[PDB]
C-alpha cells in the first residue's frame, strides 16, 4: 500500500466537508492524531476581528502568559523542574493517541488565573520584611554605642568610603569647633542602593546651636546617609533597646514560614505544569486550525474542505467508526470528491532511516503533482559519488566506526539530548554508514592503504637480472590483476602519469552513463500522466542531440580499449582528435579509427544539428499560440543545448578530489613515517612515540574532516544540478498533517 | 452533499423557521386573543353583577 | 459509507432537526397558551373588582 518510487506517485483527493458543527472539537481530537489531514483555507482575506474565533485565542494568550511567568518564577529558585515520561505516551503513531479532553479548559484557565494572584501576593512580602529587619538591627546596633559621647544633636551612620571627606567638610563649614567621635562597624552588613557589603562606620555628634543642628541634618541626606533619633538619658537607652528589640523575632520567622510555603507548593506544581503546557498548546493549535474552515448561523453543518490522500479512504472511515462508536449522531461519511483547475499538492512518505536523505530531497525544492521523486538517485548516487571521491582504507574504516558506534547507542541517543553539533550528525547517522561501505569498495580498486599495498594479486613484469636505479625499465604485460589495478604503479612518475590519465576518462563516462540514467525518468512520468500529444515531440530531441556526440564518444572511447595498436599497423589515434575534423573538413577523420566510420560520422552529426528549430515549430503548431511560450521554449532549448556540456564538463571535479587526496595522504606518509625511523632504542622510542600521536591526531582531524565537508557537498552539487535541473520540473506544495509534538524551554 | 444537500438542509432549516415563526405569529394571535378575552369577560360579567 | 447513503445523512438529519423544531414549536403553543391563561385571569379580575 505504497509507491515504487520510479513510476508510482503520490495520489490523493479533496472533498467539501458537511461536519456537524457540535462534533468540531470532538472531530478535530481524533483526526488531530495522525489522519494525513490538511485544510484548504477558505478563510483567506479576512482579518483577525473579522473572525468568528479571536475570544478564545486572547484567553488561551493570557494563560500561555502566566505559564512564562511560572517559567520565570521557577527558573529563579534552585527547585529544578521534573520531567516525566508521559511526552512519549502523548508524542508517537497510535490510533487513539490522543485521548479526548473535556471542557475543563476553562477550569484550567481559572485556577490558573488564580494561582498567579496567589503567588504574586505571597512572594512580594519578602522583598520589604528583609529591609525592615536590616534597619531595625542596624538601629540595634547603632544603639549599642550608648556610652560614647564627648533633637538636641544629631545620631547618623555613613559608608567608610565617605568618612574622612564628611569629617573634613564639617570641620571646615562649623568653623573647627566641635566635638566628634565615633567607633567602627564591626562585621558590616550590605548596602541597600546596590545590595553590597561594603565597609561601614558609624559616628556620634554634639553641638550647642539648633541652627548647626538642622544644618547638619539638611547636608547628611546630600550624600550617602542614614538618619535616626536616640534618647540622651542611658536607661532611657536601655528601655529603647528593649523595646526595638521585642519585635524582630517575628520578622525573623516570617521569612521562613512564606518559603516553607513557597516551596512547598512548588514541589506540588513542578509535577503538573510542565504537562500542561503542551498540553494547553495542543488545544490552542487544535483550536487555531479549525478555525481555518467557514462556518454561518445558516445551517447546523460546517463549512470546510481540506486536502487528503486518496490510498487511506477506508482507514479514515474506520477511524472515524469511532465518530459512530461513542459520539454518535449517525452522519458517517463526510468525504465527496469533486474536482479542480488547480494543481494538487505533492507529498510523499520517510522513515527512520532515512531522516536525512529524504530531507534533502525537498530541500532543494518540492516537485509538482504526480511528478517523480529521486529517493533511490539519492539512495545510490550520491553516496557513491562521495565514496569515489576518496578512498583510503583506514580512512573510511575509521569514519565508519564512529558511525557504528552512533547506530548501536541509538537505543539511548534517540532519546537523549542532542548536542548543538550533534542534532545534524544523529541526523543523517545511516548516511555516514553508506559512505564509508562504499568509499571502501571504491579505494580498494585503488590498492592504497595509507599509500601502501601488500600485492594481493599477481600481474607479471618483467625486469633484467640486475639493474642499477635512474634508468627507465620497461615491463611487458602479460595479464594484469583480474580486480582493480597492480601494484606495478607504484614506482615513478610514469605511473602517476598513467593512473591520471586512466581514471579522468571513467569520470566522464559514469558521468555520461548516470545523466542519461536521469534523463531516463523523463518520460516515466508523462507515460504515468499519459501526456504523449506532444511531450515527446520535445523529449526527442533532448535525446537525440546529446547521445549523438556523447554515446559516439564514449563507444569509440570503449572501442580503443578492446582493439590494440601495437599489433596493429594504424597507430593509437589520440584519446581525443576526432573533435576538429567533424567540422572543418566534410568528413576527413585523419585518425583511421574505422574507414566506413569517416563517412557516416559527418551523416549522424546532420541527423543530429537538423531537428534544432524541430522544437520551435512544434509548439506555435498547437490550435493556438502566444508570446511567452514561444520565448519560454527557445530560452529552454539554448539552455538544454548549454547544460548538456556545462554538465560534460562538470564532471572532471570527481577525479580532481580523488588525486588530490591521493597526494596529500601520500605526503603526510612521506613526512610522517620516514620522520619516525629515526633509529634510537634510549631516546628514539618516545619520539617515535609522539609522531605516532600527533600522526593520528592529524589523520583524524584534518585530514577526514575537512576532506569529508568538501566532498558530501560537491557530490550535492553533482546530483542537484545535473539531475534536478531536467528531473524536477515542477513544484508542489508540501503537505503537513496537524500532529501533536512536545515543547519545551523557549521564550 | 452538494448535489442535492444545498436542498434537502433547506428544506430542513426553513421549515424549522416557518414551524417557529407560525408558533410566533399563533402567540400574537393569542395575545389579541387575550385582550378580547379580558374585554368578553368584562362584556358580561360587568353586567352580570348588575343583572343580580 | 456506500457513496449512494450519502442522501441519508442528510434526510435523516432533516427529519431531526425538523422535529426538534417541531416539539419546540409545539411547545411554545403551549407557552402561549399559558400567556393566554394570566392575561386574561389577572385582567377580568382587575375590571371585575372595580365593577363589584
Amino acid at each position: 500500500e505504497k509507491e515504487e518510487a520510479i513510476f508510482r506517485s503520490a495520489e490523493m483527493a479533496l472533498v467539501q466537508f458537511y461536519i456537524p458543527q457540535e462534533i468540531s472539537r470532538d472531530s478535530a481530537y481524533t483526526l488531530g492524531q495522525l489522519g494525513l489531514v490538511q485544510f484548504r483555507d477558505l478563510n483567506s482575506k479576512v482579518r483577525a476581528f473579522q473572525r468568528t474565533f479571536v475570544n478564545e485565542i486572547r484567553r488561551l494568550d493570557n494563560v500561555e502568559r502566566q505559564y512564562r511567568y511560572f517559567y520565570s518564577l521557577l527558573k529563579k529558585h534552585d527547585i529544578k523542574l521534573y520531567e516525566g515520561d508521559t511526552d512519549k505516551y502523548l508524542d508517537g503513531s497510535g490510533e487513539l493517541y490522543v485521548p479526548p479532553s473535556g471542557s475543563v479548559i476553562d477550569d484550567y484557565v481559572r485556577n490558573a488565573s488564580y494561582l498567579e494572584e496567589r503567588l504574586i501576593q505571597m512572594e512580594d512580602a519578602t522583598d520589604q520584611i528583609e529591609v525592615q529587619k536590616n534597619d531595625l538591627e542596624q538601629y540595634r546596633f547603632i544603639l549599642q554605642s550608648g556610652d560614647e559621647f564627648f533633637v538636641n544633636y544629631v545620631t547618623g551612620v555613613i559608608a567608610r568610603d565617605k568618612v574622612a571627606t564628611l569629617e573634613q567638610i564639617l570641620w571646615r563649614v562649623l568653623r573647627g569647633n566641635l566635638f566628634f567621635k565615633t567607633v567602627e562597624i564591626e562585621q558590616p552588613v550590605y548596602d541597600v542602593k546596590t545590595r553590597e557589603y561594603k565597609h561601614k562606620n558609624a559616628f556620634i555628634v554634639f553641638s550647642h546651636g539648633d541652627l548647626i543642628i538642622k544644618r547638619i541634618r539638611k547636608i547628611a541626606e546630600s550624600l550617602d546617609a542614614n538618619l535616626y533619633d536616640v534618647d540622651s538619658s542611658n536607661e532611657g537607652r536601655s528601655q529603647q533597646l528593649a523595646k526595638v528589640n521585642k519585635n524582630l523575632s517575628d520578622l525573623y520567622t516570617v521569612l521562613k514560614t512564606t518559603s516553607t510555603t513557597l516551596e512547598s507548593e512548588l514541589y506540588a506544581i513542578a509535577k503538573e505544569l510542565d504537562s500542561w503546557f503542551q498540553d494547553v498548546t495542543r488545544e490552542k493549535a487544535i483550536f487555531e486550525i479549525l478555525n481555518k474552515s467557514n462556518y454561518d448561523t445558516n445551517r447546523k453543518i460546517l463549512i470546510a474542505e481540506g486536502w487528503i490522500p486518496r490510498d487511506e479512504l477506508a482507514t479514515l472511515q474506520a477511524r472515524l467508526g469511532e465518530m459512530i462508536a461513542r459520539l454518535g449522531i449517525d452522519v458517517p461519511s463526510i468525504i465527496q470528491v469533486l474536482d479542480t483547475n488547480h494543481t494538487p499538492p505533492t507529498f510523499h512518505r520517510t522513515n527512520k532511516f532515512t531522516a536525512g536523505f529524504q530531507s534533502i530531497c525537498d530541500c532543494y525544492g518540492i516537485a509538482q503533482y504526480r511528478e517523480i521523486n529521486a529517493g533511490l538517485p539519492t539512495i545510490v548516487t550520491f553516496p557513491f559519488m562521495f565514496a569515489i571521491m576518496f578512498g583510503d582504507m583506514g580512512h573510511g574504516f575509521l569514519m565508519t566506526l564512529a558511525a557504528l558506534s552512533l547506530v548501536l547507542n541509538e537505543k539511548k541517543i534517540n532519546k537523549m539530548k542532542r548536542g548543538e553539533i550533534f542534532d545534524m550528525a544523529f541526523t543523517g547517522r545511516y548516511i555516514i554508514l553508506l559512505m564509508g561501505v562504499f568509499s571502501m569498495y571504491t579505494g580498494f580498486l585503488y590498492n592504497d592503504i595509507f599509500s601502501k599495498t601488500m600485492t594481493i594479486f599477481k600481474s607479471g613484469w618483467k625486469w633484467p637480472d640486475h639493474w642499477k636505479k635512474g634508468e627507465s625499465i620497461t615491463a611487458t604485460s602479460v595479464g594484469t590483476y583480474p580486480i582493480g589495478l597492480d601494484w606495478a604503479w607504484h614506482g615513478t612518475e610514469n605511473a602517476l602519469l598513467f593512473s591520471n590519465s586512466y581514471k579522468m576518462k571513467l569520470s566522464i563516462l559514469m558521468g555520461f552513463i548516470h545523466m542519461t540514467y536521469s534523463y531516463f525518468f523523463s518520460l516515466a512520468n508523462h507515460l504515468y500522466f499519459n501526456s504523449m500529444i506532444d511531450i515527446i515531440g520535445n523529449f526527442i530531441p533532448g535525446l537525440l542531440f546529446m547521445q549523438g556526440i556523447f554515446g559516439y564518444l564514449s563507444v569509440c572511447i570503449v572501442y580503443k580499449w578492446a582493439v590494440d595498436w601495437v599489433k596493429d599497423g594504424k597507430p593509437a589515434p589520440g584519446l581525443l582528435n576526432m573533435l576538429i575534423n567533424m567540422f572543418l573538413s566534410p568528413g576527413t577523420i585523419d585518425d583511421e579509427l574505422y574507414p566506413h566510420q569517416a563517412k557516416v560520422q559527418v551523416f549522424l552529426l546532420l541527423m543530429a544539428l537538423v531537428c534544432i528549430p524541430w522544437l520551435l515549430l512544434v509548439k506555435p503548431l498547437h490550435f493556438e499560440d502566444f508570446g511567452d511560450i514561444m520565448i519560454h521554449q527557445v530560452i529552454h532549448t539554448i539552455e538544454f543545448c548549454l547544460n548538456c556540456v556545462s554538465h560534460t564538463a562538470s564532471y572532471l571535479r570527481l577525479w580532481a578530489l580523488s588525486l588530490a587526496h591521493a597526494q596529500l595522504s601520500s605526503v603526510l606518509w612521506t613526512m610522517t613515517i620516514q620522520i619516525a625511523f629515526g633509529f634510537r632504542g634510549f631516546v628514539g622510542v618516545f619520539m617515535t612515540v609522539a609522531l605516532f600521536a600527533m600522526w593520528f591526531a592529524l589523520t583524524c582531524a584534518v585530514l577526514v574532516l575537512m576532506e569529508g565537508t568538501s566532498a558530501m557537498l560537491h557530490s550535492l552539487r553533482l546530483h542537484w544540478v545535473e539531475s534536478m535541473s531536467k528531473f524536477f520540473v515542477g513544484e508542489g506544495l508540501p503537505y503537513e498533517p496537524f500532529a501533536f509534538e512536545y515543547k519545551d524551554m523557549e521564550v | 452533499s452538494q448535489k442535492n444537500g444545498i436542498a434537502t438542509l433547506l428544506q430542513a432549516e426553513k421549515e424549522a423557521h416557518e414551524i417557529v415563526s407560525k408558533a410566533r405569529k399563533y402567540r400574537q394571535d393569542k395575545l389579541k386573543q387575550a385582550k378580547t378575552d379580558a374585554a368578553k369577560e368584562i362584556d358580561s360579567y360587568k353586567i352580570q353583577k348588575d343583572k343580580e | 459509507l456506500t457513496p449512494n447513503q450519502v442522501n441519508d445523512e442528510l434526510n435523516k438529519m432533516q427529519a431531526f432537526i425538523r422535529k426538534e423544531a417541531e416539539e419546540k414549536a409545539k411547545e411554545i403553543q403551549l407557552k402561549a397558551d399559558q400567556e393566554y391563561e394570566i392575561e386574561k385571569t389577572n385582567i377580568v379580575r382587575n375590571e371585575t373588582n372595580n365593577i363589584d
